[PDB]
């Protein structure tokens, strides 16, 4: 994919010589963002395992189950399939290749377009972030978000419809679609939204306006949408030609969409993981609905990462 | 048609149009539809002392072309000389 | 990294001289440039293509025919970092290619122009100084599936103190028609004295010279280089010339040859060659033709520069970072110059490093301009020129500043300046011409005639001053009043005096204005003005600005002045759609078509206003029995639509036999205007009020009952309401209904069939005041949209028949009957 | 504030009697559930707070979801059991209550509404109950009797006006106010 990797993908040179790092845009590009985020997660897992002095399988045996949000499902599968250090390295390379192909074919299927700058600057001044194919809404119910989605979609054709992509929680959703459609959703929501700092203590609750954080996420592909549906077959061809697959799972790895454990799955692990990454939305509550007293967030972002979101979802559930 | 015949035809037709517009209805609904739909005009500047046709064009756009503009991702800017002289002259406040 | 992937070696030969150990290495300069040229030929064209440097500079260089593909477009766009949606493959949108793909198409032809033996220099020391693109007028952008062929011509080869400058223009052609021009400058650093091989072909931009004086014609005829082949009378000429300079020294021209075609626009509007320019000279220090046209002529599309530059975007959004490697751009663009990708070649060239492509920097900054200046619309950016004033290494941070600084023929001029953040030195300096968004120019009719309108523009702008002054002088000379006085002061009464020769001419002007009515009875507009009258007084309770005859010229003139200020500032796109409401049509035509001079325009609008004023009978108090109201269906009910108003209006007219018709179709189901007798207008007002009270849905009545039953009910309402109208003492004063708002101060039912009687004198007046020479059909076809037809002006039999269906005019009947000759 | 008191006194029980705006008498503008969802974890962080539910409880079937905590699953939240339930308007019709027999019968006649439309008391009566404005500016839920109706009209047309306009407004509506005070309100015109 030399056509896609202009500035290269030599992460070692970027780490050792920061002056040679590509720009933030290229780094956030999906063909680069996916494998590098996988590398970050695998490095975190390796650091934990080696600091505590256990092999990957030894650490895995301490885990009741694992799962992942968007591309993290690949890393969850890798740690589930990893027993020794050599097997862990094999699984890490397999996952890196898989996510590289996922990002490359997703970018090819849906090239990153630039929104008009009047809309970009209006969103930035409004605080909605830079327009992108993924828009995170918060503090609204599924019914309310669905109503606004119908309001936006009734004015658009099928190919530009907005779809629910990540049901992170009751009060946390991500909508995927054209950035123009997501900006229209944002403007409609703003028209129906509370003014910044409005005092509504002496106002009826049903007459109170909406307090929510609609912000574009820094993701440059419409992940978990029909727009990337055509990329699934291409990624399947890539993985079957490269002989990439996972096997020998030793802990449950619960599906993001239907919640089923991957150990019981009969179809190929990589086929199903690609299908979830590209087409099916993510039911995070259903995925994480199983028993857990302690949860380890290995993803990126730290405070802004998936861990704090899972804490909000499971607050007071003993996890 | 040679240019001279073409000029003769244009002069005759324009004279008749102006003469009978005196005593025929003004079809502003249809004219708004022409340059909003067929031409897909974005910058609708009305040159006048008050934003009369700016308001009427905005009303027509909201009534009939609200979904059309969204579908085509077309941003229509309606400007009035008496109000948006800065925007028409490209003279934003420094 | 070659075109054919086969490695190519660049041998440097050095004689070893052990006798002189101080300098024992002597580079063989013989054929060194030819060896380097063979190396660069193998790089750019491949090893298989034979090396041939016997290229004639005077002959255009023919490039290969290339078919544009979605894969190529996507690869190039991603290489340059362009994220415009116009270049991604959306089905059913005709994916376009970036203007920067022009260099990809024309790289072979453009770069083949520095190889000729007459142009000798060190390619390793070659630097790209500047690159620019110009879209041809009316040429669509490049799109997928386009078969494009490039023709390159060497415009100039000069020796400057910095080196040998080579100018190459590559014109791209689609289906044999030129689409765009790509101008590139390459500088061979060093010292060159071969002035025998230098030349400069300069196509001078068309210069419009106005000869409004016998001395202007005298100087033009005294020019020996100017020859007249067609003996005609002209007031403006357009000189299009192609100078050709040959240098014997740096400051001396061996030979200057200027050939050109001088053109005249006839009153027919056909452009013909009245003469030629043919200047020859030997040793010379300048071109007299260019000097004369520059001093005594203005170029077409003058660049009007804003007083204050408008900064676009910001230093955070416009920042960029050069790629770590230049291979992705080199492979897509075909520029395999080793200076950008090989450390050893850059070191030999004594460059700081593997400098990134100047053309890549151009493409990135042009993508920024595409986004921010042109709103991410690719067809709007028509020209983009840049100067490579600095060198950029991989991973450098660049800060770009864009300023909207001027306009040219309604195209925004965007000055772009890229500097290096680390060093703050400039790397790119360029300008872009970008079309404005697709524009329609709407002009408004009567309704707003406040005192002092347009006076701010009158005081601020010289051109508005000129418009108002010409109009005021014509009014004072031919009608005896000052429209500026009327607009500024709005007097209630104004006395015109007819004394003197000029006053008697003014009296004759007033006497000659006829008007027609139904007895066609024709009589003077001013019955009381005769040969014996000394003066005439205009009166108005609400000021003379509210009178039609003075409202129309004032509004027309303020609109004309506003448009003239806009045009003089250069904010009028070439592709416009101008329309006017009622009176606004005359202002729009005199504005964009220039069909009416200012004087004829004020005459026509004044005559129209007086014709409206006198078209209706009036009592001893001046009160007329007609009028106009503005009716809103949505106020009556949500289900009440335009068809429902049309049905209601037709039935009210047909039952009581009183004139009542829809005159203005303003907004669908939200704003209409009905004109007629005050009888029938109050009839409609109370009819709609009672209809809203009864909650009758005439649409359902028609859809679920015979028209006889719908007629029974509506006619019953009409009889009761018309009886009430007749009961109200005449003349009936309208009252604001829920949907009906009477138009205060309007006493004439214009735009209705009542004025069909008065059309005919106005037709003759228009024929007199519109010279056939003033009509430019190219400024009307597809741009003029009348109110009569509400479709673009077209010289088609369908359009003429549409006009005939409304007017039944004898002239249009003749044209339609004899269209066979016009076919 | 209550959580601050509880943290200041970790050993002393503090009953937090949460009541939504739907409760009788003086009431807040807040929904019964939304503040609880955000602050219940912070409340439960203190082991001395005893969280009691109120504002709209009169029977076992409608109170048990809050006691057990299954009320929260309808909001896609984990169970949020309450430590107790307080009863207000339910017990005014009791035998030992001193409320008049006619008042009790009118209370029984009032049908009430579910939680989805308790907030439309602010505009019109709702199962025989309307919101009026007190002397202090707080809202009070009261049965839609004729006196309470006139209270509502006076809040909407008289007491909302500024002081500088109140006197002239009262003078303009002098006769109507007296007539309806004598006919409909508990405090007749003395004159
Ligand atoms: C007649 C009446 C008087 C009340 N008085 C008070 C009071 O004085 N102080 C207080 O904090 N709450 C008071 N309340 C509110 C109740 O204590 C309780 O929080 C509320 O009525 C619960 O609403 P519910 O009846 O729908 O269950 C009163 C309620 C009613 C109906």
């Amino acid at each position: 994919f030399d056509k896609i990797y202009t500035q290269g993908l030599n992460i070692l040179s970027w780490l050792k010589h920061p002056e040679t790092t590509p720009d933030q845009d290229y780094l956030l590009s999906v063909p680069v963002s996916c494998p590098v985020i996988c590398v970050i997660q695998l490095c975190h897992y390796t650091i934990t395992c080696k600091v505590l002095g256990l092999t990957p399988g030894e650490f895995r045996n301490s885990l009741k189950w694992s799962t992942g949000h968007s591309q993290g499902l690949v890393t969850a599968v890798t740690i589930a399939a990893s027993d020794s250090w050599d097997s862990f390295l094999k699984n890490s390379l397999t996952a890196v290749s898989l996510l590289l192909f996922i990002g490359s074919r997703c970018l090819s299927t849906y090239p990153r377009t630039s929104l008009p700058p009047t809309m970009l600057q209006d969103s930035l001044d409004n605080g909605e972030g830079r327009p992108s194919p993924m828009l995170s809404v918060r503090d609204l119910s599924i019914k309310q978000v669905e109503k606004f989605i119908e309001q936006t979609n009734s004015h658009l054709p099928r190919e530009k419809h907005i779809a629910i992509s990540l049901i992170n929680g009751a009060r946390n959703l991500v909508l995927s679609g054209p950035p123009e459609s997501l900006y229209g959703f944002n403007l409609n929501l703003r028209n129906q939204k509370a003014p910044m700092g409005l005092d509504q203590s002496r106002v009826p609750f049903s007459e109170r306006k909406l307090k929510c954080s609609n912000r574009f996420l820094p993701i440059f592909a419409p992940f978990h949408s029909h727009l990337l549906a055509d990329a699934t077959e291409l990624i399947l061809d890539d993985v079957k030609e490269h002989g990439l697959s996972f096997e020998g799972l030793k802990i449950p790895v619960y599906d993001t969409f239907d919640g089923s454990d991957f150990q019981a799955l009969k179809e190929p692990i990589i086929d199903r993981v690609v299908k979830l990454i590209t087409e099916l939305p993510v039911h995070w509550e259903e995925a994480t609905n199983h028993k857990a007293t302690h949860i380890l967030d290995f993803g990126p972002g730290g405070v802004s990462g998936l861990g704090v979101l899972t804490h909000r979802n499971k607050e007071g559930t003993g996890a | 048609m040679k240019p001279e015949i073409e000029q003769e035809l244009s002069h005759t037709l324009l004279t008749e149009l102006l003469a009978y517009q005196f005593a025929s209805p003004v079809r502003w609904i249809e004219t708004q539809d022409v340059f909003l739909k067929q031409h897909n005009t974005e910058r609708i500047i009305e040159i006048g002392p008050s934003p009369t046709l700016a308001g009427m064009a905005n009303r027509t756009i909201k009534a009939k072309y609200e979904s059309y503009d969204a579908a085509l991702s077309l941003q229509r800017q309606v400007l009035c000389y008496s109000k948006d002289a800065k925007e028409i002259y490209y003279k934003p406040d420094p | 990294r070659t075109a054919d992937t086969n490695p190519v070696a660049l041998p440097f030969l050095y004689k070893y001289n052990p006798a002189d150990g101080f300098a024992p290495i002597l580079e063989i300069m013989e054929d060194r440039n030819e060896r380097i040229k063979e190396f660069y030929w193998k790089l750019w064209f491949g090893s298989s293509v034979p090396y041939s440097n016997d290229i004639n500079v005077e002959k255009a260089i023919l490039g290969d025919e290339i078919t544009i593909s979605s894969q190529t477009i996507s690869e190039f766009t991603h290489a340059i970092g362009n994220k415009c949606d116009a270049f991604v493959d959306r089905p059913g949108k005709a994916t376009l290619a970036p203007m920067d793909f022009a260099i990809v198409i024309g790289w072979k032809a453009i770069i083949k122009a520095i190889f000729p033996k007459s142009v000798d220099g060190d390619l390793l020391k070659l630097v790209h100084l500047s690159n620019g693109y110009k879209m041809i007028t009316g040429a669509a952008p490049l799109k997928k599936g386009d078969v494009v062929s490039t023709k390159a011509e060497i415009k100039a080869v000069l020796n400057q103190p910095s080196g040998k400058l080579v100018e190459v223009v590559g014109t791209i052609y689609r289906e044999g028609k030129p689409v765009m021009e790509v101008t590139s400058q390459f500088l061979y650093r060093g010292e060159y004295n071969d002035y025998c091989n230098t030349f400069q072909k300069v196509t001078e931009t068309p210069v419009q010279v106005a000869f409004k004086s016998a001395k202007d014609l005298a100087v033009l005829r005294s020019k020996e280089w100017f020859h007249l082949e067609k003996d005609v009378q002209f007031d403006v000429l357009t000189f299009r010339c192609e100078s050709t300079y040959k240098f014997k020294s740096a400051n001396v021209y061996s030979s200057i040859k200027t050939t050109g075609q001088v053109l005249l626009e006839l009153p027919t509007k056909e452009v013909i060659q009245v003469g030629s320019v043919d200047y020859e000279a030997g040793t010379s220090y300048g071109n007299p033709v260019t000097d004369y046209l520059s001093r005594n002529g203005k170029t077409i599309e003058e660049s009007v520069i804003f007083e204050n530059a408008i900064p676009l975007s910001s230093g955070e959004e416009l920042t960029s970072k050069a790629p770590g490697t230049n291979e992705p751009y080199a492979i897509v663009s075909g520029d395999y110059n080793p200076i950008h990708v090989s450390r050893v070649f850059a070191a030999y060239a004594k460059l700081p490093g593997t400098i990134t492509h100047g053309m890549y920097s151009s493409a990135s900054i042009r993508a920024l301009v595409e986004e921010w200046a042109a709103n991410n619309v690719a067809a709007r950016v028509r020209a983009f020129k840049c100067d490579f004033v600095g060198m950029v290494l991989p991973n450098d941070t660049l800060q770009t500043t864009m300023e909207h600084v001027g306009m040219i023929n309604g195209r925004k001029i965007i000055k772009v300046e890229t500097r290096n953040v680390e060093t703050e030195l400039p790397v790119l300096i360029g300008e872009a011409e970008i079309e404005q968004p697709t524009t329609t120019y709407v002009f408004t009719g009567q309704g707003s005639q406040e005192q002092g309108m347009g006076m701010e523009l009158y005081n601020s702008s010289e051109v508005a001053r000129e418009v108002w002054d010409k109009a005021d002088r014509h009014f004072v000379n031919n009608y005896g009043f000052s429209i500026l006085d009327i607009v500024q002061n709005n007097p209630n009464e104004l006395t015109i005096h007819f004394g003197g020769a000029k006053g008697r001419a003014i009296r004759d002007n007033y006497i000659g204005m006829m008007f027609e009515t139904i007895g066609l009875k024709s009589e003077k507009i001013f019955k009381d003005i005769d040969e014996t009258t000394t003066s005439y007084t205009f009166v108005s309770p609400t000021g003379l600005l509210s009178a039609t005859q003075f409202t129309q010229p004032a509004l027309t003139l303020m609109e004309k002045a506003a448009y003239e200020d806009i045009k003089s500032k250069g904010l009028i796109p070439s592709d416009i759609m101008f329309a006017g409401h009622s009176l606004g049509e005359y202002s729009a035509l005199s504005s964009l078509a220039n069909v009416m001079p200012i004087e004829s325009l004020v005459d026509v609008v004044f005559y129209r206003g007086m014709t409206m004023q006198v078209a209706v009978p009036r009592d001893e108090l001046g009160r007329s029995n007609y009028g106009m109201v503005a009716v809103n269906p949505s106020r009556v009910s949500a289900t009440f639509d335009d068809s429902a108003l049309r049905f209601v209006v037709d039935e009210v007219a047909n039952k009581t036999k009183w004139l009542l018709e829809i005159v203005n179709y303003n907004v669908e189901n939200q704003q209409y205007v009905a004109a007629g007798d005050l009888r029938a207008l109050d009839t409609l007002t109370n009819v709609l009020n009672v209809l809203k009270i009864n909650k009758i849905d005439i649409v359902k009545l028609q859809e679920q009952m015979s028209i006889e039953k719908v007629k029974e009910h509506l006619y019953e309402i009409v009889d009761e309401v018309a009886a009430k109208s007749l009961a109200k003492p005449q003349p009936i004063d309208l009252e604001r209904g829920f949907a009906v708002i009477p138009l205060k101060g309007i006493s004439v039912p214009f735009h209705s069939s009542y004025l069909m009687s008065g059309v005919k004198p106005f037709q003759r007046f228009l024929c007199k005041k519109i010279p056939k020479s003033s009509v430019k059909p190219q400024d009307l076809i597809g741009k003029y949209i009348p109110n009569l037809t509400a479709k673009p002006f077209e010289l088609t039999k369908e359009y003429f028949q549409s006009v005939y269906d409304l007017t039944k005019s004898e002239k249009i009947k003749s044209i339609l009957d004899n269209w066979e000759q016009y076919e | 504030q209550v959580i601050a008191i509880a943290k200041a006194h970790p050993t002393f029980p503090i009953v937090l009697q949460w009541t939504g705006g739907r409760g009788g008498g003086h009431h807040s503008f807040e929904d019964f559930h939304q503040p609880i969802i955000q602050m219940y974890s912070k409340i439960r962080r203190c082991s001395n707070i005893v969280l009691v539910a109120g504002s709209g409880f009169g029977s076992d079937e409608d109170t048990y979801p809050y006691l057990s905590g299954y009320w929260s699953e309808k909001f896609n939240y984990p169970p949020m059991p309450f430590d107790g339930v307080l009863f207000g308007s339910r017990v005014m019709t009791s035998k030992e209550s001193h409320t008049s027999l006619a008042a009790k019968k009118l209370i029984v006649e009032c049908k009430g509404v579910p939680d989805q439309q308790w907030e439309q008391t602010y505009k019109k009566p709702t199962g025989g109950i309307i919101t009026v404005r007190s002397e202090m500016g707080e809202p009070i839920h009261k049965i839609a009797t004729r006196g309470v109706m006139f209270w509502k009209e006076l809040d909407d047309t008289i007491f909302n006006l500024p002081k500088n306009k109140l006197l002239d407004a009262l003078n303009k509506k002098r006769d109507h106010i007296i007539k309806k005070l004598n006919n409909d309100f508990q405090k007749p015109w003395f004159g």
